[PDB]
């Protein structure tokens, strides 16, 4: 029996397993897990920029100025917006908000507003502007959405109410207005004096109008009346004209779009923690170099790609075969 | 496996070979020991690196869900949006899982091929100067010292050099 | 010449063919067809539960109570709904049905209603309720949708008509109402006495109103007038208020959602047969263990996955090679 | 095929071998006959079973069309819905058909590999105690009775046992 | 040393490269590029049929008959429609066009109209029909959309305006109408005499109405008023009835659909050249036998399949290996 | 490569072989020259043609974008439409690019297999009537004139015919 040389391959203590088309549960010498499965369970700043935490406020509650949302009257630039599934503080005086989901979608490309006092309340010299409701009470007295103006009768008269604003602000501006639909004729008379009224809004492109509807409805927050809100994005250098014989809920402000970019509304019951991330999910932040994750499909930031997989492991080494 | 070497005619792996995927165990008068084949290991390492990058790279403009909301009077549109976003999710999960299976298969066979090719390279160089034992080993018909073993391992084995001595020993 | 041993492989009489990337029409020793191509040509019960067969009625014809649809006045739980492409019996008095496709989509998650008499007709003590039309004639006399009430003048007067219902039924309830748009002033006066009327509907969330439109239109089923129907899903414990000075077509009933689950409307001209299936298509029922089918993309039940393929055959055996 | 055995150096298949995919035909003084190789057949059978299940399983959360209707004023939305549902249909039909082609290819090559590996296993065990005829057959240099044939077929052929007799017969 | 035979493979001068999963930049003896990357930079006839070149006109400008679009008053069959991103000539009298994008989508299946004079202007014997605006001026005098009729007061009266048309044309017919929303009461009185007017339109299936809105708006093309246009596809053998007490902008014409088929609106600033193609993109025409292209995703005609790829090259030959 | 022939034991290709992908170079007393193997080249040519057609054909009902427009109050619907059309674009770009990579891989290995199988076919026919040099060449133990070379090249080499002469020359 002479000198010998033998050809062979590496084995080790690895218990790493992979699947193939032909065979499942194969032990290999080396493998690469390419799926991130972990997150930190926290809502964080995104690249150092905090989200806008609405708390118990809805998007409508914020922009109208529900008095329960006063912390939000001036807010800095945000990276995403946190909204609860069913926020308590929205339309405190009950009603509706036309094209509300379109407005929320707009917010996915906006990172900051500058609130501009476009129609200062003191200029309504022919109408009462202090009107409020117990539905919006503050410290036990009637009040109202902070950003809006409830025009009512003055000296027992309501002349045609006309206001206009030319957007010279340098960017497109979000403007909201409403029409009050009273419960009954007493309400209409005591508030407006006039009957058969309308609210007209007109820009270069929009012409929307309303005749207020008097009708008995179930009480919501104490009120059978409703306020129906609408909105528009007023282009640079365009003018908006409001004209009404009664029932106008006028904006005092507009929200100039002051920063644009990728953002979004995250649905969460949680609160911001003192943490930093490049990738935020509703369940928590991800910090990984891996190319895939299975944490949640709705992520904001510089994220890995989401898959439903429970495992994604690539073989790199060879079949790990028991020694002889 | 596909090429019949790994867990095949070479029945088991070597815990003692720690510096590469494939290589040699030699036995002579001077002693015995393991050594990785640098060239074939490096070649495989580069292929595998390229493979993992390629699989990752092909799923880089993969679909992303984008949060949108819908009214109680927009249920068809909501459902369309959901079926779309879920539909793409399922397609990309499929692309990822299938790709990883198909390529894992081929990776294991690639290593098998690399072992087989290394064995055959050595075999085709040594020719009848050795006996093929059938277990991955060759038994020499001439004494093969450490320098001789090194020439086999770097692909510069000199058949003509040992041809005369081997054939006499094979026949005697 | 000595003893011999030979290595070889199986061949047989198989004519089964498969394709590969590299070669087409390859005969193999064994193969697995994974595509179901057959169905029974019948509409069947789905897991023992029959579909709702509308016959010549549309969804609107059923829910309004078109008199041609009286077999449908009380129906048990269904597994799917069969509707013809162009059902004859829908709006017998012509008109429109707002958000009709949204209503049909709702039905894809509903498997039963309980029809509840929410606004009993006898309680309209200040209005006439026997009003009908030749467009809805039964046995040669004017009649009307069975589930609805046409309020008209009584004693030559039409006072404000007010009805309300609080949904105490234990589930969300579908409620339909309409507004009559007359052809002419004669019609309006003889039916309602009043002019410049409206129909108002209000819940906690919905405030929809109408001013009836008098206008000449082509006759449909004999009538130039129209009835415009709308609907809502009234939440548990919410109230609906109807208020009208004329032209209200009031519901007498609501449809409480009494069973929920995966369902759907199948478009078919066919009729239910005495057969059972786990998987129904519009062409017929499928009974298979195979993972794919190519019968029709719109299936209801526990079905295989649909593909457009004409064939899906997996090789399992080897290339079948002619003997030597 | 890829491995050169099926419809290759083994030119045809055996109608007479009915109890497996691969195996043997032996010829000696005692007689002749076919026999399947149990081990390699079973190994292939399990691989193939796993393959069919894997292909089926990867298309289990495949897209489903959901019936919706649209008004005459919702033609864009109708078209979007149609393009979506048809788009997914086309993607999944592609996934299914492509997968079946690619895997059919590999299935036929898998069987080819299995035959080649079986041949080589036998070859590497028998060594020079036989002649390789080039048609899948080996001709023995020593008489190989039924028990001898069984040892070849179960992988326990004893080369050293017949080494002496074979080499004398090869040379005489 | 004896006679020899050697086995080998082809090499050549090829520098063609391909990629694989395992290796990038591999030189092969033969390869097939399957991706078309080139186009001719021109807008062309499609199979010998020219597109409709709108020039500075929008779809609305064409169909209403903006006087700046008079070249388009009669147009032959087209293969596609070229429209600029922001055409100058649309609603010359400012306003809106309801369901405008739905109308544009309809055009993707229409290849020709026959314009039919359904409501000849001379039959409005009780109203003035010569009304025009400086916003639509021609040769320095007021004018109006060529296809529409502005009904105004005659002899200081505006009686109920009624017109009707039964579609006997043999195909479905596109019909457009409008309502004028004045700036002020002076306008309303001088034009219509009546106040509290309406425009009603009715077919067998459509019942749409309007009350004109008087309101101050920013001037567009000199005008604070607006015209709100709507449209319908009138079925074969159906009738349309117009009825108005003021503010009706009536069609004089309908557009009978005279050819149907695959078409589309291409967005382009370019002009038609004297060239022929089977495949048109917005960047230029493609002429290729290759199965894929990367030119632009929005193509019209018999085209290859679009992919985002920069390269798609299939190896056909073998690895090209340097000689020894 | 996977089969170890191309850029493997056959170290380089032949610029001088211009009429096919694989073949022979022979050397005898009458002269030397290249010749393509018609049968194996044709077989590969047909496989490759089928492959290119199959890859193209599987992406024939591939997604098409359809131009639609949306109002300033239909931004969600616009975004849905965009995400859909772009989503399908990304899926089909993936299908195309992945398919071309995976199949390019297999194409190069297919040629490698074809060379290996051709070599082995010749080897298994020539048997010990030749020496295997280890570089793709066989050296004959009997003179092999042009007609002899042609029989090797068309697969009708007669081993028994030269068996006697070769074994005497191998041994002397
Ligand atoms: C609204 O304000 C603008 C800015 O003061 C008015 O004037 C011009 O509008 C253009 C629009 O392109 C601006 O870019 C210019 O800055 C202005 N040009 C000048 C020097 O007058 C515009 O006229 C105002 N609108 C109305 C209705 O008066
Ligand atoms: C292949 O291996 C052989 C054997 O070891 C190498 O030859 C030796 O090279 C080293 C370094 O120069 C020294 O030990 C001697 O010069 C050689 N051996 C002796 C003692 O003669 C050879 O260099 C290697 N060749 C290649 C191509 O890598
Ligand atoms: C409508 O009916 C309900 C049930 O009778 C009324 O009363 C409560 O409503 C709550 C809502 O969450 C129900 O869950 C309870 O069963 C009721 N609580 C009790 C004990 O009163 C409700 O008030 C009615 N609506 C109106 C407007 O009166
Ligand atoms: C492999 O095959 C050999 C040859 O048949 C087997 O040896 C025989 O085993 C059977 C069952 O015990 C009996 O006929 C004899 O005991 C053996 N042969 C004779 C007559 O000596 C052997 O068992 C097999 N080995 C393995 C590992 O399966
Ligand atoms: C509108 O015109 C048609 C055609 O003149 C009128 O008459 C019939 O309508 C049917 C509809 O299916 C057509 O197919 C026939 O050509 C007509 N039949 C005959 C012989 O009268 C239709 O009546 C008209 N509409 C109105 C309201 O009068
Ligand atoms: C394989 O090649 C051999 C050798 O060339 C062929 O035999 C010759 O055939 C040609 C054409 O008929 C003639 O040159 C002679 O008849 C043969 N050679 C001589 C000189 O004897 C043979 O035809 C080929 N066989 C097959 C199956 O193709
Ligand atoms: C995987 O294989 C190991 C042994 O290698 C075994 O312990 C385990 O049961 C297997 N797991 C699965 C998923 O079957
Ligand atoms: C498939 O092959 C068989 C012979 O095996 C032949 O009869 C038939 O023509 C082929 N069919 C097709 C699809 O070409
Ligand atoms: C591709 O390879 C060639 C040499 O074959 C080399 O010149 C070139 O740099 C390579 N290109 C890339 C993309 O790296």
């Amino acid at each position: 029996p002479g000198d010998q040389i033998c050809i062979g391959y590496h084995a080790n203590n690895s218990t790493e397993k992979v699947d193939t088309i032909l065979e499942r549960n194969v032990t290999v010498t080396h493998a690469k897990d390419i799926l991130e499965k972990t997150h930190n369970g926290k809502l964080c700043k995104l690249n150092g920029i905090p989200p806008l935490e609405l708390g118990d406020c809805s998007i409508a509650g914020w922009l109208l100025g529900n008095p329960e949302c006063d912390r939000l009257l001036s807010v800095p630039e945000w990276s995403y917006i946190m909204e609860k599934e069913n926020p308590r503080d929205g339309l405190c005086y009950p009603g509706s908000f036309n094209d509300y989901e379109e407005l929320k979608h707009l917010l996915s490309s906006v990172k900051h507003f500058e609130k501009v006092k476009i129609l200062p309340k003191d200029r309504w010299t022919q109408h009462t502007t202090t009107g409020g409701s117990r539905a919006c009470a503050v410290s036990g007295n009637p009040s109202f959405f902070r950003n809006m103006v409830w025009l009512t009768e003055k000296g027992s008269n309501y002349p045609v109410a006309k206001g206009s604003y030319n957007n010279t602000s340098g960017e497109q501006m979000l403007i909201i207005w409403g029409v009050h639909h009273p419960n009954d004729e007493t309400e209409q008379r005591t508030l407006y004096q006039n009957v058969g009224t309308y609210v007209s809004v007109g820009t270069s492109t929009l012409n929307k109008r309303s005749t207020p509807e008097i009708a008995t409805r179930p009480k919501v927050n104490g009120q059978g009346g409703r306020m129906e809100f609408s909105w528009t994005l007023l282009d640079m250098w365009d003018t908006i004209n409001f004209e009404s014989t009664g029932n106008l809920i006028a904006p005092e402000y507009g929200f100039k779009i002051s920063k644009r970019g990728s953002s979004g509304i995250m649905k969460t019951e949680g609160t911001l923690e003192n943490c930093e991330t490049k990738c935020q999910t509703p369940l928590g932040a991800i910090n990984t170099t891996l190319p895939f994750h299975n944490v949640h499909p709705l992520t904001i930031g510089e994220c890995p790609k989401y898959v439903k997989s429970e495992k994604l492991v690539l073989a790199t080494g060879l079949r790990n075969v028991p020694q002889i | 496996g596909l090429f019949g070497a790994i867990a095949g005619f070479i029945e088991g792996g070597w815990q003692g070979m720690v510096d590469g995927w494939y290589g040699y165990h030699h036995s002579n008068d001077q002693g015995s020991g393991y050594a990785a084949d640098k060239e074939s290991t490096q070649k495989a390492f580069d292929g595998i690196t390229n493979k993992v990058n390629s699989v990752i790279e092909k799923m880089n403009t993969q679909f992303e869900a984008v949060g949108k909301e819908f009214s109680n009077l927009e249920r068809r549109l909501e459902n369309l949006n959901k079926k779309m976003e879920d539909g793409f999710l399922d397609v990309w999960t499929y692309n990822a899982e299938l790709l990883v299976l198909m390529e894992n298969e081929r990776t294991l066979d690639f290593h098998d091929s690399n072992v087989k090719n290394l064995y055959d390279k050595v075999r085709m160089q040594l020719r009848d100067n050795v006996k093929e034992l059938g277990n991955g080993c060759f038994e020499f018909y001439h004494k093969c010292d450490d320098e001789c073993m090194n020439s086999v391992k770097n692909g510069t084995y000199d058949y003509p050099k040992y041809e005369e001595e081997s054939k006499l020993n094979r026949n005697e």
